[PDB]
């Protein structure tokens, strides 16, 4: 499961 | 054995022809299990090996969530990396991220990992510690300083010591007939004449999973790493891998030559030469 | 900068005459990730060819596995035809059963 910020 | 899970996130954008695409992966060990593709015609996290099937609809329904905000942020990440390196606006860039975690022969925490690269270069690591960042340079510091506030890394730790653990030891359990399963290497030697006095010894490893495999040519116990043609391993489509090692040798003297097989599956590790 | 890609043409299983097989081209160590790649059955296109999904290696650079159902003859000539911005011609590998 992935985790649930911008660059 | 060892196990690993990895997400792999690539983000591509492309002046003129849309809006930048976002595609994710996520791999246990070197089995694909799901993918999402922001270009599908109905984009939604999708199947791609039989032991994630089982998961229910929250399962497919989160992921979906999660890679469909990811494909909007990307968007802007993209936007926010062409104006750290004053970029025009007419070329196309991609950012890639790789993140997980690496479990021990026991089941525990070995490390995790949090990478990110923008155009084939690496950008931005979390250390070892899960605590601080690498940047590589004075964009990515940016970068940086913006995930320093919005605590990222604490939140990585907290998924890659946690859910990251959890989730690779259910697919392990539930994928456990092929994940936890080692496929030894099929393997021989081919003889190739080139001329009259030299010839190719070709050693073939075939049908083994996990692609880790080590492959040597041996001249009088000798290994012949620099004489060695040693191809990429490569997929079969099975789920299973290839790869073979060459070496150019004088006739009449194929016998001082050794292969040497080295992999997971094997009950003992194998010596090959060629049998006329 | 740019990464060429390297190209593998390979069967999945050991090639024998009127069996049924899978012909493989992998693509790797490439960068960017747009690829045009082709599989070709005397130098005609093969229609229904599949891919692999988009993914990298440790180094960053893209690899994917293009496939196709096919029956290896004495005759017939299998190649794969790659181009890629780093190429500024398509590159044909040509088959080898021994490869």
């Amino acid at each position: 499961h992935p985790v649930g910020f911008e660059y | 054995g060892s196990h690993s899970m990895r997400y792999f996130y690539t983000a591509m954008s492309r002046p003129g022809r849309g809006e930048p695409r976002f595609i994710a992966v996520g791999y246990v060990d070197d089995t694909q299990f799901v993918r999402f593709d922001s270009d599908a015609a109905s984009p939604r996290t999708e199947p791609r090996a039989p032991w994630i099937e089982q998961e229910g609809p929250e399962y497919w329904d989160r992921n979906t969530q999660i890679f469909k905000t990811n494909t909007q942020t990307y968007r802007e990440s993209l936007r926010n990396l062409r104006g750290y390196y004053n970029q025009s606006e007419a070329g196309s860039h991609i950012i890639q991220r790789m993140y997980g975690c690496d479990l021990g022969p026991d089941g525990r925490l070995l490390r995790g990992h949090d990478q990110s690269a923008y155009d084939g270069k690496d950008y931005i690591a979390l250390n070892e510690d899960l605590s601080s960042w690498t940047a590589a340079d004075t964009a990515a510091q940016i970068t940086q300083r913006k995930w320093e506030a919005a605590r990222v890394a604490e939140q990585l730790r907290a998924y890659l010591e946690g859910l990251c653990v959890e989730w690779l030891r259910r697919y392990l359990e539930n994928g456990k007939e092929t994940l936890q399963r080692a496929d030894p290497p099929k393997t021989h030697v081919t003889h190739h004449p080139v001329s009259d006095h030299e010839a190719t010894l070709r050693c073939w490893a075939l049908g083994f999973y996990p692609a880790e495999i080590t492959l040597t040519w041996q001249r009088d116990g000798e290994d012949q790493t620099q004489d060695t043609e040693l191809v990429e391993t490569r997929p079969a489509g099975d789920r299973t891998f290839q790869k073979w090692a060459a070496v150019v040798v004088p006739s009449g003297e194929e016998q001082r030559y050794t292969c040497h097989v080295q992999h997971e599956g094997l009950p003992k590790p194998l010596t090959l030469r060629w049998e006329p | 900068i740019q990464r060429t890609p390297k190209i593998q043409v390979y069967s999945r299983h050991p090639a024998e005459n009127g069996k049924s097989n899978f012909l493989n081209c992998y693509v790797s160590g490439f960068h960017p990730s747009d690829i045009e790649v082709d599989l070709l059955k005397n130098g005609e296109r093969i229609e229904k060819v599949e891919h692999s999904d988009l993914s990298f290696s440790k180094d960053w650079s893209f690899y994917l596995l293009y496939y196709t159902e096919f029956t290896p003859t004495e005759k017939d000539e299998y190649a794969c035809r790659v181009n890629h911005v780093t190429l500024s011609q398509p590159k044909i590998v040509k088959w080898d059963r021994d490869m």
